[PDB]
């Protein structure tokens, strides 16, 4: 998952 | 004909000169003092992790590399949460072995340096490179203990390091080779070579469907590569009915992000998005090699995450095995989707503990980088066991919070029971952990987000650049201590 | 040149690998009966172990072809040919390393290398030049899908070298690796390839001149002299081991398909190609900057430019007179 | 007490073993064959640029580093456009000297390796580090020729390397220290130490205004740091009236971009945006040290490029000294603004040649990286002189085009005679060169865009990481040959 | 290929 | 100058  | 690696300590205030290990002092005796004499001539003392090479000292050892071991009595460093002496030994021995390899010498004997396990770890971790696909390779180096007194500890270090190197191989290999099927076949052959007390089931798509693993299936379907659910049993307990410890690993064999696609830059590293599966599977292989008297189950959902005309679409709602619905707002938060179903399945074993590992979030790398694996757990007993194991191995862990504060940000969901990405950018590793916790009822569960420890540049001195296979040895050490209790 | 412009401008859903091959076939055959054309299918590409080219093509449902064209103009049938090679990516989306939306439509012209070399050969045949020429054009699309190249994948070129595909949008050098290898099987006198290869080439020289990387100053000077006459200018760019070192520094494989750094992208792309070349008279033409015209060349309306087709024709014409 | 660096060549097919240089073979004789014996024992042969260290061979040289020189007869490599032998020597000697420094040895003697100038360049370039501001430093190493036969060539190498190191110092120093005023004062002291046949004028803002340098002033005004126009004269010709060669260098002491502000990432490297001024000024200092019998003028507009309430605003129109108006569409294209006025001023000297250097465009780095400096020139004679000089120095140049095609894209301008950024992104270094050409009427002018050669990582083996001071030696070599004609 |  |  990336942030964001 | 062989190379030799010998240790020397830093000089203490009361000593006239820095002290060799036993093996160094004995070799110096053998060469009538020529080692000490040439080391003196060569100039400044050798500090921790530094090396110096002397030629022609003995007909059997044309190249002798002396390595600085630091302070002889370095023990647990309460400011670093590790055994410093062991870390010094791993680094110095790795450095010495690299120097022997650069001289193209195929055989090396290694000073046990007062801790043969740490020495073996430095040599075996230190020499490892994944070079199967290259025409030009370094000389293959066979490292062996110098002497015959510390053999069990030496072999224990070899076993621990080889378990980590297996994980490194599995992580580094390109994803067009390391498919879900190939990964499962390689873990199968390694586990079966380790012990006959083993069952392996490479469960196909039809079984995943029968098991209603809708969340896992939703990730896999974008890719044409078949998914598998790897289930491995190691039956080490003398009582067959003794409840197992269960490990779960995220096995995304390549993560493009899917429809929520990643940027190009360094996307190749996403071949290691099966590092969770690699480390837990490798730890189980090593536990079997160690004959640990415990029952262990390993579970690894394996698939690719790819964009296509059948992939997960943002907003889609999928049903996990436990019947909870998940709104897939971001298709690149796919690790928590596949783990939901594997964690659910984990409960069917009546486990004593459930430990999962996953290269789960970029936020974890922003939080702690490669300094330590982030551990989220509902059991302080379990935290402390992993923390104590990590002190010995040097492959550090650091606790991160499971609070309802983060849960509230994932169960706040427009369409479904839980949303697969938080309402905010903040605390991404914590909201990912909170999402996983919605699929866990067990009272001793730990989630290890290993995204920050996926690679090494130079931070861990005894790992060359590339996939790190961390924290495999900490998991092995945990299992070993648990089995002794 | 207008043939090349047509081939480049046509939308990619019409100008597929198959359609491109059929149009070049009909033009070459109209030019001379001294011609053979083989539109080699996927099965032949597989038999030829062109793993690097296949890895690009597989993301798309559009079938790849390897176009091989022979013009037998020499009075001696055994006279070694000149060999031209052209990148024929009929549409470049970037693949999994996907391009931004803005002006991506221009990537229908990512077969400009194949267009210009094939068109030059058609014109050489129309001119009756007394030389043997072979044209080679790997043709496919570069698309994202559930079977496409994934960053980090390792592929095996025809010559057995392994390539780490760190960026799937550096696909032209992948397909050229296999075509360049195949080029050597002809015992050629010269090997000249053309490709719309790098954005870096456009940043370097824009549409002022085609960038030429060559291990032969004789060959450079022949192309340069031809360009003076045609006005379709060429400009030499360096082949130095400095750039080679940045592509053979590779975590998994023999060569990496994108450099270690952003700098000198056209030069490291040329160095990658050079790892697939042993021939002593090879020239690589990066025509990415000359792919289009706005108003720079006053006699070309806005659109795909088909450059430097005439410079290639002039080169062949002078070579045939010697 | 000293260290010693000795060369060995790669073995030729007809030789039984690899050959030492004269100095290596003589040292081996002195130690009764012990050097060859230990090198044999140590294993594989030393290839170009590789090193190996032997201890205790001679009481005066406790550490001897043998360095691989490659093929003895390596000359001009037509595929690399340099003298390969000289490049091999610079790399190997740099590597040997670094090894001596790592052993904390303060004095080293260096094998001339059949070309003492190249050896001196390898040692002096190779050892250089800018560490004035650090508490922890490497040992200062004094390198000297081994032997007394090749002294002039050795000192010539020291002089050439020291000229480049001056440029590296000037480039690396932080911009809060290396202000326009400080840069001018340091070049002044170096030039004056080199020759009394020198005048230096550190021209203030009032003089810049009197000289109507509106384009240069428009850049400087955003910053509170005072601008200066450095003008240096070296009167080396026996005829005082002999027309000078004129060099011009962009001296932006720090480039923030101004109102067209740069992104944060690696902006610190913009302290080296005075590299054009550094390299041309340093080359002139070295020409003076060499006593070259030519008249030379150096011109360097120096200022910062900063955003503020008085800075250049996009769209502003400024008037160059020659009366041409410039539309400043991008305030980060400031180097061409300051060069417009300096190039105009350059013509007032009746020069024989005008050569400018500037870290001018990101596009140049995208075009050729650090492989070679891009040279735009209206004179093929001048191109060929710079190219020939570069073969000898190894600090390569590569020609780039001056075509009206690019000119048309800068004189197409909404408000003014010329626009300071092109109409398109393409060919940025070429349209920057075309803009400069609008300020040049001279028939022998060369513009060197050195943005790609501003730094070294590892590409040039004999420069440590940091500002590179390229292509200072190529400029010196050019001046030296011009003076002999 | 893009840069980068 | 940047591009662009
Ligand atoms: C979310 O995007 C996850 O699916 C990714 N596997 C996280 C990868 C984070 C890598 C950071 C270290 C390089
Ligand atoms: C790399 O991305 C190559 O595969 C592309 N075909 C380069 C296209 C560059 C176009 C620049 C001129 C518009
Ligand atoms: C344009 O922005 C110029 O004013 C800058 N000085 C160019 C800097 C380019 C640096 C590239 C190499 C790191
Ligand atoms: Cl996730
Ligand atoms: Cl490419
Ligand atoms: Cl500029
Ligand atoms: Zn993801
Ligand atoms: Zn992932
Ligand atoms: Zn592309
Ligand atoms: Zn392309
Ligand atoms: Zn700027
Ligand atoms: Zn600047």
């Amino acid at each position: 998952a990336l942030y964001y | 004909t062989k190379g030799l690696v010998l240790g020397i300590y830093s000089k203490e205030k009361e000593e006239d000169e820095p002290q060799f290990t036993s093996a160094g002092e004995n070799f110096n005796k053998l060469v009538s003092g020529k080692l000490r004499e040439i080391l003196n001539i060569s100039g400044p003392p050798l500090k921790a992790g530094k090396t110096r090479t002397f030629y022609g000292l003995h007909e059997d050892f044309p190249s002798v590399v002396v390595v600085g071991l630091g302070k002889k009595t370095a023990g647990i460093d309460e400011q670093e949460n590790w055994h410093e002496g062991k870390e010094n030994i791993r680094a110095a021995v790795a450095a010495g072995c690299r120097q022997i390899q650069d001289l193209e010498i195929p055989s090396v004997e290694v000073d046990p340096c007062g801790d043969a396990q740490a020495a073996a770890e430095g040599a075996v971790l230190g020499l490892y490179e994944y070079d199967d696909l290259k025409q030009k390779r370094k000389v293959v180096v066979s490292a062996k203990l110098h002497g015959s007194e510390d053999q069990e500890a030496w072999q224990r270090g070899v076993l621990f390091a080889s378990g980590q190197n297996l994980a490194r191989r599995l992580m580094e290999t390109p994803a067009n080779e390391m498919t879900p099927t190939k990964f499962a076949e390689i873990v199968e052959e390694n586990l079966k070579s380790a012990s006959i007390k083993t069952d392996v089931f490479i469960r196909p798509k039809s079984w995943i469907e029968e098991q209603e693993m809708g969340s896992f299936l939703s990730v896999a379907k974008g890719s044409e590569e078949p998914p598998v659910f790897l289930e491995i049993h190691y039956k080490g307990s003398p009582n067959a009915s003794e409840p197992p410890l269960v490990f779960v690993g995220k096995g995304i064999t390549f993560d493009s992000g899917g429809i929520s696609i990643k940027a190009a830059a360094n996307m190749d590293l996403m071949r290691a998005d099966m590092g969770g599966a690699a480390t837990i599977c490798s730890a189980i292989v090593s536990a079997a090699k160690l004959d640990l008297p415990i029952n262990i189950v390993g579970l690894a959902p394996l698939c690719e995450n790819m964009p296509s005309g059948k992939a997960n679409k943002p907003g889609d709602v999928v049903r996990a095995r436990n019947g909870k619905t998940i709104q897939v707002d971001n298709t690149d938060a796919e690790g928590r989707l596949i783990l939901a179903d594997a964690l659910c399945y984990a409960h069917t074993f009546n486990p004593k503990v459930i430990i999962n590992a996953a290269t789960l979030t970029g936020a974890m790398d922003i939080a702690l980088g490669s300094g330590a694996t982030g551990v989220f757990t509902n059991s302080s007993w379990l935290w402390n066991k992993l923390f104590e194991a990590s002190i010995e191995t040097g492959d550090r862990v650091w606790r991160m919070p499971l609070f309802e504060h983060y849960t509230r940000q994932v169960i706040d969901c427009q369409l479904a029971d839980v949303n697969n990405i938080g309402k905010y950018r903040s605390a991404g590793a914590c909201t990912a952990a909170a999402f996983l916790k919605e699929f866990v009822t067990h009272p001793k569960w730990a989630h290890l987000d290993i995204a920050g420890v996926m690679t090494n540049k130079d931070e861990v001195p005894y790992l060359r650049k590339g996939m790190a296979g961390r924290p495999t040895r900490t998991l092995i050490e945990f299992l070993f201590r648990f089995s002794q209790e």
